[PDB]
């Protein structure tokens, strides 16, 4: 459930 | 015999550049945040929420560039960032902190923050006193930029954060960074400044665990009144809690 942190982490 | 390998100079070059790409010492983006008000119950909350939100983004940008960080699972990346964010923010803020008046001097009076600013974001001296103490003891280490960027990276890749899966993987990445730091001080940090420098740096990480705890406490109390929670950002709510 961390869509924004996930997005900033993506390659 | 203390030898800085090829790999170790590479790590330092990468972390320096990573830091350079994620810390703007001109503080130009501050003009995008909701404006500071020093008139005032939690008058600094909107501005400081924005500053912290922005800081979270830069920390994440720095973390992705840590050698080995990429090799972790998305889930562990997430756990390391959520638990370390406020700590790395406190660490990275040391760069603008000044012992003249014990404030953070981000270019201008509008963006010069002291204890009453931080109070006006909803924090008490239970946090702020040990915060200022930390900043002072950290500033007095007079770290090389090299040691500073390694310290941030070591903070992020911490195996004991609650929720880690592959602790052993996190431990090996952090060791590579620890060893680079220990070796760096040995080879490039002259005495007396070098005396116990590593142990004092690790002590600062211990200090940060305690600051992290108190920040969490006061944030949960802050963010319980939905009127305060309203004034935060979506990234702050996601990362610090809701
Ligand atoms: C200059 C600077 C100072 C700060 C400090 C003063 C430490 C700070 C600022 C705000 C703080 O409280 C935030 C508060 O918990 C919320 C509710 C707004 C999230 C706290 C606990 C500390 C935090 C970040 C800062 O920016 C540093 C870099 O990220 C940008 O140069």
């Amino acid at each position: 459930n961390h869509p924004m942190l996930m997005n900033l982490l993506k390659d | 015999r203390p030898k800085l390998s090829e790999e170790q100079q590479h790590i330092i070059a990468i972390l320096l550049d990573a830091h350079h790409k994620t810390y703007d010492p001109t503080y130009a983006d501050f003009r995008d945040f909701r404006p500071p008000v020093r008139m005032s119950p939690l008058s600094m909350l909107p501005h400081l929420a924005d500053l912290v939100s922005y800081s979270i983004q830069k920390v994440i940008g720095f973390a992705k560039m840590i050698p080995g960080f990429r090799d972790l699972t998305s889930d562990d990346q997430i756990v390391l960032l959520k638990s370390s964010a406020i700590e790395v923010i406190m660490l990275r803020s040391n760069q603008s902190f000044t012992m003249d008046d014990m404030s953070w001097d981000c270019g201008s009076q509008d963006y010069k923050y002291d204890v009453t600013d931080v109070s006006k974001a909803g924090h008490t001296l239970e946090l702020i006193e040990p915060l200022i103490k930390f900043q002072v003891g950290l500033k007095k280490l007079n770290l090389h930029e090299e040691e500073h960027v390694l310290l941030m990276a070591i903070c992020i890749v911490s195996p004991d954060r609650p929720g880690v899966q592959d602790a052993k993987l996190v431990e090996a990445i952090q060791d590579r960074l620890s060893n680079t730091l220990q070796t760096y001080i040995r080879c490039r940090h002259p005495p007396p400044g070098s005396h116990q420098l590593y142990a004092k740096m690790i002590q600062k990480l211990a200090d940060l665990r305690s600051l992290n705890e108190e920040h969490s406490k006061q944030y949960r109390s802050l963010s319980f009144q939905p009127e305060n929670s309203m004034k935060l950002t979506p990234l702050v709510l996601e990362v610090f809690g809701n």
